[PDB]
DNA sequence: AAAAAGACTT
DNA sequence: AGAAAAATTTTT
DNA sequence: AAAAATTTTTCTAAGTCTTTTT
């Protein structure tokens, strides 16, 4: 059994913490988050400076 | 014309208020009718044939072949038993498992699964703009106005059940869903979905305080199952943003209820004792609470549900945890804990047996119930949001390249966040 | 109070 | 929640 | 072009936790 990295994303990390971090030093949305689990965060997306 | 997190003072509707006004949706798919092959099976080495719906049950078992489900015990003695249950009704000479050859319907599902991978691009772009035109009708609905996408609208098939770990009732039937075995929910003046053609649903409701459009009772355990709104939904994606909403709160009342457990270490009730060790564990480890389950279920454990033997007591406050957790995952982790909590736990287990609970005096509702002192809506889960998150953020504030180079930089800040939650794949 | 139902997340 | 199927990318 | 490996999505089981019923 490997450690698995998906439920945590998925369900229980902020992802306003991902996403401003991405935002803050430039690596693609598209390289953390697929298609459908940025479709699930949009209230997330606009990743400001944030402080969880 | 907002979206509705670009809205200035909305307020979103809590679990069992008012959840909607409006709500039109087009019901359930429902899998396609069995299609017997006619194929025999053999008993003590004689043909013997079968009614559809007992080759439907004997069919499921014989695909399972190369299965490690196929060859467990409890698997096959659960399917014989469903399987008997149908043959039971007519006369029929099967009485051990043992002597059932399902050959001919493996090797006939084989075939299938060869003509499967053998059909042409063309023929199956033919067969998937066939499906995706069915289910059309059902992919969305109409929530207050928006359109929403709907996430579990094709009716679970029928199978042997798939139980994970030691689940005592893995390979018995969970038997075909039938309209009348479904409740809709809808809104008072929308159009009813039709049922199939000579069948009805089993009651059409209005109930504006819950999310779902669908509700069966599953066969297995009669467990009640949903059709629900996509993750992309708004109505989900709220309940999302007020969850991570309250982990947030919990980071500000952390301190006050860490000083306030700390206390309870000292008391001399026993609940209040085993009450402090348990928000301990759930805080510091990220436990789940523990839920009691069912003699039919498979035996795991969380937080208010150690036993003795899931605990061992080392040299230096160490704690060496081994247990079965949800989806029976094992969590094994050696712990050096608090002095004092170390000492009520050598309280907790010394003259008990390996099978009894360590906190025998602690359940998880009398834990919630306590939380709620703190902070309104805390409850254990929210722990578990509140370290996954706070572990993130912490990482990235106190250790801060390529653009791949500071991606793996956040895989292993997503692993140790992944470690502390014990996600575990296979 | 205790148990079951019920609905929601993981 | 993880398993498995399905889809996509990487290797050959 | 095929095969292999890898990621993503689908599926439904397995939890949590509040409310309702006994
Ligand atoms: O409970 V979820 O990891």
């Amino acid at each position: 059994k490997a450690v698995s990295l998906g439920t945590s994303k998925i369900n229980y990390i902020d992802p306003r913490i991902i996403c401003s971090w991405a935002k803050a030093q430039d690596v693609p949305i598209n390289k953390i988050f697929s298609a459908t689990i940025q479709k699930k965060f949009p209230w997330a997306m606009n990743a400001e400076n944030f402080d969880f | 014309d907002l979206n509705w997190w670009e809205q200035e003072n909305l307020r979103i509707a809590m679990k069992g208020e008012r959840r909607w006004e409006t709500l039109a949706h087009n019901g359930v798919l429902f899998p396609p009718e069995y299609e017997p092959h006619g194929i025999p099976i053999f008993y003590d080495g004689r043909e013997f044939k079968m009614t559809p719906e007992e080759e439907e049950v004997a069919t499921m078992f014989a695909v399972m072949k190369e299965h490690d489900y196929y060859r467990m015990e409890v698997f096959r003695r659960n399917f014989f038993e469903s399987w008997r249950e149908i043959l039971d009704k007519r006369q029929h000479p099967i009485r051990r498992l043992e002597l059932c050859d399902f050959e001919p319907i493996y090797q006939w599902h084989l075939v299938q699964r060869e003509k499967k991978l053998s059909r042409t691009k063309e023929e199956k772009k033919a067969i998937k703009e066939k499906q995706d035109a069915e289910a059309e009708p059902y992919r969305y609905c109409v929530w207050d106005g928006r359109r929403e996408q709907v996430a579990n609208f094709r009716v679970e098939p029928p199978g042997l059940f798939r139980g994970r770990g030691k689940h005592p009732l893995m390979g018995k039937l969970k038997v075909r869903v039938q309209p009348e075995d479904i409740t809709i929910n809808i809104g008072e003046t929308a159009e009813v979905p039709v049922p199939p053609a000579g069948h009805k649903w089993a009651a059409v409701q209005h109930d504006h305080t819950v999310t779902w459009l669908a509700m069966w009772r599953d066969s297995v355990a009669g467990n009640m199952k949903y059709v629900m709104l996509a993750p992309s939904s708004s109505v989900k994606g709220q309940s999302d943003m007020v969850k991570f909403e309250k982990a947030r709160k919990l980071k500000d009342k952390v301190d006050d209820i860490r000083a306030s457990y700390m206390e309870d270490f000292k008391s001399n009730d026993l609940h209040v004792a085993q009450r402090a060790v348990a928000m301990y564990f759930i805080d510091r480890l990220a436990l789940r609470v523990g839920n009691e389950k069912g003699e039919d279920e498979a035996d795991t454990v969380g937080c208010c549900s150690l036993r003795v033997e899931h605990i061992q007591l080392m040299p230096d406050n160490i704690v060496r945890f081994d247990f079965l957790g949800k989806d029976s995952i094992r969590y094994q982790n050696d712990v050096a804990v608090l002095p004092e909590v170390y000492a009520l736990l050598q309280r907790f287990t010394r003259r008990k047996s390996p099978g009894m609970d360590i906190f025998d005096q602690l359940n998880p509702t009398q834990l919630n119930d306590h939380l709620k002192s703190f902070m309104d809506g805390l409850s254990a889960k929210v722990f578990r949001t509140y370290n996954a998150s706070i572990t993130l953020d912490r990482w990235f504030k106190e250790k801060p390249w390529s653009t791949a180079d500071k991606l793996a930089y956040f895989n292993k800040a997503n692993t140790e966040v992944a470690i502390l939650c014990n996600h575990q794949k296979s």
